[PDB]
């Protein structure tokens, strides 16, 4: 009838043992709990000398188990593993066995966290060895730039061989590998016996990822022994052995009897290996595939069998053994399958005797394995090798055991399979791998036509593809070799007919005189100065009529492919190559001026927006985010070519714009409103929700001229608005969301308003009487507002407290004029604060959304924040308005906003932010560059790999002074997140002890400024020197504890991979938001401004109030630095630091910024179209230009500082500090633009780390923290 | 002892 | 442990743990079915209990169990998930206070009121799930009456209203037959509540209608006079029979005839065409088979205007002459002509088109019929309107070869209520006026030569496309016509011989 919880624990202990003798996992738990309780425990009594013995035995049962164990049971390394992290006295286990044990079980998460454990409490070589090691075989080339430096003792060559394998050019590592194997002198000191290792494993890893087999086993045999080595037993000596060289002799060696050598040198060891019965348990359950392929060499199908099924048995019984958010290791495991499964179909299919005397069962099985393939961008090569070669050896063997054009059918599914792995190799960046596999395939494409053209248009694809990395005046020659053969006849029946390969030919064409002209272009004759048969090939005068005609030849093969494909998405290519081509003709000729470019050029206008239009016909978002551009076009070329894009506008569906309606509705009111009327009005009845804000605030001012054609402009407008609105639901709606703002609030934003036309001098007309409406209408006499709106409750009593000096200010204040007495105004203000009352405390403070209480049909909320872009929004899903809850509560500002938690239809709850007193225009443009950001963002493939996004709230302005923000759920503050991980002690100690940095560094400013209050900072500068200030920083920061964030992550975390991951994504976050933030220059990035998603452990920005430099340029104390890259942050990276994950982070975003600064700077331009509130918009943007095409960000600071603090106290000592030092920052030893992306972040991160920075900025900015 | 020692 | 730090708050733990909970609780296997379904009944116990009333825990496990019944696939969570909404009513009205069930989450008006958010919604499962709830609770709250009243009218309304949104969702997803037996068991209910307490009292207002406060009984039967003839099948056709359930156990308990004649007398004859025809009053492109949406919609209007007062006029309360006469101007028969004249005629809402054509051919069909079949008759306000040669051609053309019109083979339900409605309307039209119209029509496709041409040299064989299938489709034709009786008018014998001659005919072509 109830719950029977009096119950046993051997009703408890039982069944968890039951499970636990069952589930491997639950075992691994258990036993990691009981364990971690029992050594517990035993700290209490059993005193320190018999506990030191404890724990010494267990060290060495731990390093016996992983350095005696041969079947790496996943559970039961990882249990080893991290039982050994929770313990200190256990952390020092064995860092060569560790990294073998976690790396043979696919288990590097927890290897990792030891290492790192270890790392943590004479540099420890080994250990970052080991460390590197395990980072590696996962990836994470990020992790590896802050492990390898000369500070741990490591040399230069292991650095520059990994960021060599960072990208896929695997030779260049192998290069420097051996190299650094077989360097003698090492006049440094000598390389460690770890390194020595590392360097060998490495190299032994890129002949892998390379495909000479030839290499991989001298490599690997040669280590053992040499003159013809004994790989007959030496590998099963020196255990050593087992892990390094067996896999790799193994692999390259039947990699190399597949394709065709005679060698019988293996099978002699495997058989030997065999008679043992721990060799053989080794050699049977961790390859199993070997064994299958190697004895199907020897036409032994059965133990084929055997060996294929057994390793089968072993892939599931270890797969489901991995835990369940170990990711990454269960697809490594996963991409086994296919290469298992087809084995088996192979077996399956020679066994058989129907097949294999017909030919249909060959056929459907070439067929099959056609459109089966590893994933391209995804599966890496040494998958794609084993599926490619284990299917050529079956077709080799079906081949000779069949006896009744056979031949030519399979050499074409060969080569078919071939040319689908250099698809995926030069997707991928393997580049010397895909050079290898088109030589050897060069001989066979000939003798076919289609063969032939899909041929030399992968190889000149593939060329186009290296081009990107070189400099210049090579990559001219890579792209130069293409042409000599791109031009082939081909017409041959199959360019003629085919129109696809004759797209893609044209294509290519275009894009190698692309390159060639860009080239040329960048250095303008230092190429073609090393040209000797190549003057001939670029002429084809010298300076610029050359670049002229290829870029002639360049346009119009690329027109030629787009007419061509216009008789999906085969055509949305090329729309888009045209657009983007000659739209950065355009841009180029744009910082120039003359007559015959703009004859050359005149055809590109006109055909770039059509081309893009037809391109946003289809569903296109590459293009969409292009849009803006289509606009900036039609401003600069409104005399010609306007109405094209009105009959292209007229035919693109309606949604495909919601996104960039406040750039649409800020038109309507400039000449060529037109070609946009369509659209917006479409959007206002077709869904009529996403318009109306939008178009409330802009025709809140249009301000039209009514000179030429004003009356049909004014027509449309007022046609829309009629349209809108629906009755008076949403104005309504929104006048109740007015009055709830402070209304002290708005009587300051009058009287700045005033004291801004006639208190400073008097000679503005109408203004005044223009005003002269409000402040009766609102803040006034208390009948007005209840003759407009529902009279709130407080007005009546303004009035009555009102009446004094508003007698005066309504009766003879109307022409004061006395223009130089605000006394009473300001006292007047300072008493409505006096009696004001603030708070609502509950939503009688505005008596229509209390009683909201949907009864009619009188169309509907629909909650705002919704149609965010993509797709068709499906009104119906939207969630309404229900109602309002009745408490309201009040964030702690001096502006004052409510967060108002309004009830949905759907009986939810969502949060939200009114805040009636400021135009957030800004930070919904802010907010709309992020989306435009993360949509670029998410087209590199570097930065889609690593998945890094921006993370948006909605920002919907109702009106000028009244904005709503959505709340993002279960979302805190990172202040907080730092504080209530402290304990009591702690948090007391940084709160309220005059030795916790809040009150050391106020104290430090007075003692040496002798201020108490602002502008101590103006005299602080001139004062305490670069030295000085580091030293108080440092003792400073040397306060608060170092690891508030890794303990906030390890209590959210619950297992070791999972703080792995939540550490990583929060660093990748934070990093990403760092550099966008940047991009567009935020400022007061404060402890608050950031929130921590706590279900996923993401970073989000808030408060883009400074959204361009202006922390800088309109603040009493500047700040000079980028972002946020404090103490705690780097705390978290431990024990590596803020050069690994997060620089490759931000090197990786400003790459794929900074691949079209066109968008960006295109997206900006509403900032001048229409200027908010809060000369001053081109030079944003141009600031914003300026430190996008490379640029030194403490140039970009100075610019700001110099702007905005000239003529100051202390200028010229603001643009000192945040230049540099020259001897301690790099930012000051490096050009003032023309800069790299990984200099720029060199130098972006040095300005932000910076202790004469950060030790003299503004207090609240918490920059100890 | 059967231990919960309550009851709801 | 005490109620500040030592009671350590599990709200995260049951989030969590309760969902597991029901889905194990009913999955496949006995013993763990055994082991669960008792736990998370005594859970729903003690958590619907004064001590643990209006706490975090009940509202998860509450949330817990909704999102249960609100779900994809896996069906036997919604049906027990209903039993525990069941039984959470059970014991929130049991274990706890009355005065204390008033602003608590677990409050009954408060589970309603999610109830009735979920029903209307545009999700197809929601919608089952409020259809389900209800049908679980429907036992509760009318063993304790004193909320019957309140919201009883409020949820039948709405309900109907989700019926009406559950038309356009799917073929018969599930959810209409649960909305209707949802309304099915409100029925019973309203139908003994205010027998003698039909109060207008300020009972809960529901959506849709008039603001007032007083809504005792007559507002919802004249909210059906208003709006059943909507164009959703099911909801209109349950909102006539609502109507016609309710209009006795009224005061007076007067009949639907002098109802409906006050009706016409007080606000005008027209009332009963606008609101019988809706927005259908007021269309080339039809004749062909169009995609767009709008022509099912006005299909779908035709059909709600053709079957609305076809149910009036099939029952005594007004006759067609009325309704039909000069008083009206109605597009009713003009519609029809219009639909008749061209129905003859991507293919994926090809058929969504035909089928929704073919299912009003038969609604005219039960319409003739039932014109035919009243006191009423004469022929002079329908002589030549619809009953004129295409509707005789229609007939004939659905007697034999239907799949000429659209009907397809695959509806089975539909293509074997088709004879029966055939037989009704041909053995309707025998004492009609018009009679020798039908039999010119018949005679001209089926008779005695058409009969033995169709009779070829070769019936058996491999040609089994067309000695087998028109010979079939006639065969069907002429029971029919014996059905009806009319095997003789169409197909005569001969003077001369006593026995008819194509029966002999016949007889002997099967014999040889
Ligand atoms: C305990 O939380 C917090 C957080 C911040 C603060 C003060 O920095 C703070 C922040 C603002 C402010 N401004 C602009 N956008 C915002 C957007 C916000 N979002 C959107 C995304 O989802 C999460 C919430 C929140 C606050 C926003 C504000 F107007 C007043 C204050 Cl005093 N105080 N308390």
């Amino acid at each position: 009838d109830l719950p029977d919880i009096q119950i046993k624990h051997s009703s408890l202990i039982t069944p968890l043992q039951a499970v636990a003798q069952r589930d491997p996992i639950i075992a691994k738990q258990l036993f990691s709990s009981l364990f971690s309780g029992i050594l517990k425990e035993m700290d209490k009594f059993k005193t320190l000398s018999e506990k030191n013995n404890i724990t010494q035995k267990l060290l060495q049962d731990f390093n016996r188990f992983l350095n005696t164990t041969f079947s790496f049971f996943p559970p039961f390394v990882s249990c080893i593993q991290d039982i050994s992290c929770q313990h200190a006295a256990l952390l020092s286990l064995d860092p060569a066995a560790v990294s073998a044990g976690c790396l043979a079980s696919l288990q590097q998460p927890v290897g990792i966290r030891l290492l790192e454990e270890a790392l943590l409490r004479p540099p420890d070589v080994l250990r970052w060895v080991e460390l590197a090691k395990l980072y590696r075989s996962i990836g994470e080339y990020d992790v590896l730039r802050g492990i390898f430096t000369s500070e741990i003792g490591t040399k230069q060559i292991t650095q520059s061989a990994l960021l060599a394998e960072a990208r896929s050019d695997y030779s260049e590592a192998a290069k420097q590998y051996d190299e650094a194997l077989n360097k003698q002198d090492w006049v440094d000191g000598e390389p460690t016996e770890a390194e020595k290792d590392f360097w060998e494993l490495a190299s032994l890893d890129c002949y892998n990822h390379l495909a000479e087999w030839k290499s991989l086993e001298y490599c690997s045999t040669a280590s053992i022994d040499s003159e013809n080595p004994p790989d007959l037993n030496k590998i099963w000596s020196e255990p050593f052995y087992q892990e390094t060289y067996l896999p790799y002799m193994i692999r390259s060696k039947l990699k190399l009897l597949l394709q065709g050598e005679a060698d019988q040198s293996l099978l002699t060891f495997i058989d030997k290996a065999m008679h043992g019965e721990l060799q053989k348990a080794i050699l049977e359950l961790h390859y199993s595939q070997e064994l299958s392929l190697l004895y199907l060499l020897q036409d032994d199908v059965d133990r084929a069998k055997y060996y294929i099924q057994n390793g089968i048995q072993s892939f599931m019984q270890n797969y489901s053994s991995i835990d369940v958010l170990l990711h990454q290791s269960r697809l490594t495991k996963l991409q086994s399958v296919q290469a298992l499964t087809e084995i088996q179909e192979f077996i399956s299919f020679i066994s058989k005797q129907g097949n294999l005397s017909s030919q249909v069962p060959l056929k459907r099985l070439l067929n099959t394995w056609t459109n089966r393939y590893p994933d391209a961008k995804m599966d890496p090569m040494n998958i794609w090798d084993d599926i490619i070669t284990n299917r050529c050896f079956f077709l080799s063997k079906i081949e000779e055991k069949l006896t009744p054009d056979i031949s030519s059918l399979i050499r074409s599914c060969k080569f078919s399979m071939k040319m689908k792995m250099i698809d995926s190799a030069r997707k991928q960046n393997n580049f010397s791998l895909a050079m290898k596999l088109l030589k050897e395939l060069h001989k066979e494409s000939k003798t076919r036509d289609d063969w032939l053209v899909s041929w030399v248009q992968s190889y000149c694809r593939l060329s186009h593809c290296r081009s990107r990395s070189q400099g210049c005046s090579e990559q001219v020659l890579t792209v130069l070799k293409t042409v000599s053969l791109l031009d082939e006849n081909n017409v041959s029946s199959y360019l003629s007919k085919n129109i696809l390969a004759f797209r893609d030919q044209n294509i290519l064409l275009g894009t190698t005189y692309r390159i060639i002209a860009n080239a040329l272009s960048s250095e303008p004759a230092c190429l073609a100065e090393i040209e000797e048969d190549k003057a001939r090939r670029i002429l084809e005068e010298d300076s610029e009529k050359v670049i002229a005609g290829l870029y002639q030849r360049a346009f119009q093969h690329l027109s030629e492919a787009v007419q061509a494909a216009e008789e999906a998405a085969g055509v949305i290519d090329a729309y888009m190559t045209l657009a983007d081509f000659c739209d950065q003709q355009l841009r180029k000729e744009e910082e120039n001026a003359s007559v015959i470019d703009s004859a050359e050029l005149q055809a590109y206008p006109a055909l770039v927006v059509e081309k893009m239009l037809k391109a946003l016909k289809l569903n296109s978002n590459e293009a969409r985010l292009k849009f803006p551009r289509l606009l900036q076009i039609i401003e600069r070329y409104p005399e010609e070519t306007l109405s094209l894009m009105t009959k292209e506008i007229s035919s693109v569906p309606c949604w495909q714009f919601i996104s960039w309606i406040s750039h649409m509705v800020a038109l309507l009111d400039k000449d060529q409103a037109v070609a946009v009327q369509h659209s917006v009005e479409e959007i206002t009845d077709n869904y009529p929700q996403a318009i109306v804000y939008p178009f409330i605030i802009s025709s809140e001012s249009y301000s039209f001229k009514d000179t030429s054609t004003g009356h049909k402009n004014k027509e449309f407008v007022a046609r829309i608005k009629s349209k809108l609105d629906q009755g008076g639901v949403i104005q309504d709606f929104i006048n109740a969301l007015d009055q709830l703002s402070n209304p002290e609030l708005l009587f300051k934003d009058w009287s700045n308003d005033v004291r801004a036309e006639l208190a400073k001098t008097p000679v503005n007309k109408k203004n005044i009487e223009k005003m002269y409406e409000r402040m009766y209408a609102a803040l006034g006499d208390p009948k007005a507002p209840g003759l407009g709106a529902f009279r709130r409750k407080f007005i009546q009593t303004f009035g009555k407290e009102f009446d004094k000096h508003f007698g005066k200010g309504g009766s003879k204040l109307l022409r004061m004029k006395l223009s130089d007495f605000n006394d009473i105004t300001n006292m007047l203000l300072l008493k409505m604060n006096k009696d004001s009352k603030p708070p609502g405390n509950l939503k009688e403070c505005s008596p229509w959304m209390s009683d909201f209480k949907v009864e009619f049909l009188r169309n509907e909320l629909e909650i705002p924040g919704q149609y965010d872009g993509r797709g068709k929004p499906l009104p119906e899903y939207h969630v309404r308005i229900a109602g309002f809850d009745e408490r309201v509560t009040v964030m702690a500002s001096l502006r004052r906003p409510k967060r108002i938690i309004i009830r949905g239809h759907d009986e939810r709850e969502h949060p939200f932010l009114v805040k009636g007193g400021e135009d957030l225009r800004q930070d919904q443009r802010v907010e709309q560059l992020f989306q435009v950001m993360n949509g670029i963002l998410a087209q590199d493939s570097a930065c889609s790999q690593r998945a890094l996004q921006l993370r948006t709230y909605s920002v919907v302005p109702m009106t000028s002074r009244l904005g709503l923000i959505e709340w993002l759920e279960n979302t805190v503050t990172l202040k907080d997140l730092l504080l209530n991980t402290m304990s009591q002690e702690e948090k007391a100690a940084y709160l309220s002890d005059p030795r916790a940095p809040p009150c050391e560094y106020k104290d430090w400013l007075t003692k040496m400024s002798g201020k108490h209050d602002v502008g101590a900072y103006m005299l602080m500068y001139k004062g305490a020197n670069r030295t000085e200030t580091v030293t108080s920083f440092r003792k400073r920061e040397s306060k608060v504890p170092a690891d508030l964030l890794k303990r906030a992550f390890v209590r959210m975390s619950t297992s070791p991979e999972a703080f792995l991951a939540l550490r990583s994504h929060f660093a990748s976050s934070h990093a990403l938001i760092c550099i966008s933030h940047w991009i567009l220059g935020i400022g007061d990035r404060h402890l608050n401004n950031f929130m921590v998603a706590m279900e996923t452990g993401g970073v989000i920005g808030i408060d883009f109030g400074h959204a361009f430099g202006s922390a800088t340029q309109f603040l009493p104390v500047p700040e000079l630095m980028p972002f946020r890259l404090t103490r705690q942050f780097i705390n978290l990276m431990l024990p590596m630091k803020e050069t690994g994950l997060m620089y490759s982070i931000m090197v990786h975003a400003l790459r794929a910024f900074r691949s079209d600064p066109g968008l960006l700077t295109n997206t900006m331009d509403v900032f001048v179209k229409e200027p908010s509130f809060d000369w001053y918009p081109r030079q944003k943007i141009c600031y914003a230009k300026r430190k996008l095409a490379g640029a030194n960000p403490a140039v970009i600071t100075c610019d700001e500082l110099l702007l905005g603090h000239e003529k100051a106290p202390a200028f010229r000592d603001y643009v000192a500090v945040a230049r540099g030092s020259k001897d301690h920052n790099i930012r000051a030893q490096e050009p003032e633009s023309g800069l790299s992306e990984e200099t720029q972040v060199k130098c972006l991160m040095d300005q932000a780390t910076d202790p004469n920075i950060l030790g003299r900025t503004w207090e609240g900015w918490e920059p100890w923290m | 002892p059967n231990p919960m020692f309550e009851h709801p | 442990p005490e109620g500040g730090q030592g009671a350590p708050p599990m709200y995260q733990l049951y989030k969590r743990t309760f969902p597991v909970l029901l889905r194990l609780a009913c999955d496949v296997d006995q013993v763990t079915r055994q082991l669960y379904e008792p736990l998370v009944m005594q859970l729903i116990h003690w958590f619907t209990n004064n001590k643990k009333f209006e706490s975090q825990d009940t509202v998860a496990l509450l949330e817990a169990i909704l999102d249960g019944i609100v779900d994809p696939v896996d069906s036997t969570l919604r049906d027990f998930c209903g039993r525990c909404i069941r039984e959470f009513l059970k014991w929130s009205i049991k274990q706890i206070t009355p005065q204390q069930q008033e602003k608590s989450p677990v409050n009954t008006k408060s589970l309603f009121k999610r109830l009735y958010s979920l029903a209307l919604h545009p999700n197809a499962f929601k919608r089952l799930g409020a259809s389900l709830a209800f049908n679980n609770i429907y036992r509760e709250f009318r063993e304790e009456e004193s909320l019957v009243e309140q919201f009883v009218f409020e949820a039948l309304v709405i309900y109907m209203e989700s019926l009406a949104l559950a038309h356009a969702d799917e073929k018969s997803l599930g959810t209409i037959q649960q909305c209707c037996d949802a309304i099915d068991h409100l029925c019973r209910i309203i139908e003994k509540k205010h027998v003698s307490l039909n109060k207008a009292k300020k009972r809960r207002l529901p959506r849709g209608f008039p603001p007032s406060a007083s809504l005792c009984l007559l507002d919802l039967v004249k909210w059906l006079l208003a709006h059943c003839g909507r164009p959703q099948t099911e909801c209109r056709h349950k909102s006539i029979e609502l109507f016609y359930k309710f209009v006795p156990l009224l005061p007076g308990n007067r009949s639907p005839n002098l109802w409906l004649k006050d009706v016409l007398k007080e606000e005008g004859v027209s009332f009963l065409i606008n609101t019988f025809e809706g927005g259908g009053c007021g269309l080339l492109y039809l004749r062909g088979p169009f995609s767009l949406q709008a022509t099912l919609c006005w299909l779908d209007l035709l059909l709600a205007a053709l079957e609305c007062y076809n149910t009036f006029i099939g029952e005594r309360t007004v006759g067609a002459l009325q309704v039909l006469g000069t008083e009206a101007q109605s597009s009713l028969l003009k519609a029809v002509a219009f639909f008749l004249e061209s129905i003859a005629m991507s293919p994926q809402e090809g058929e969504r088109y035909n089928y929704s054509k073919c299912t009003v051919v038969v609604r005219i069909m039960e319409f003739t019929t039932t014109l035919l079949n009243t006191s009423p008759e004469g022929w002079k306000l329908l002589k030549k309107d619809l009953c004129n040669t295409h509707l005789m051609r229609v007939l004939v053309q659905t007697l034999c070869e239907p799949a000429s019109i659209g009907f397809n083979i695959g509806d089975v339900q539909v293509m074997a209520h088709l004879p029966d409605v055939c037989v009704n309307l041909m053995k309707a039209l025998k004492m009609s006026p018009y009679k020798d119209i039908l039999e010119t029509h018949l005679r001209e496709k089926i008779t005695a030569q058409s009969i033995e041409e169709l009779c070829a040299v070769n019936l058996y064989g491999p040609d089994a496309q067309v000695d087998r299938s028109r010979l079939a489709a006639v065969v069907s034709a002429c029971k029919q016509l014996h059905r009806a009786g009319l095997l003789h008018n169409i197909l005569p014998s001969q003077s001369t011989d006593l026995h008819h001659s194509v029966g002999t005919e016949l007889l002997s072509l099967v014999y040889k």
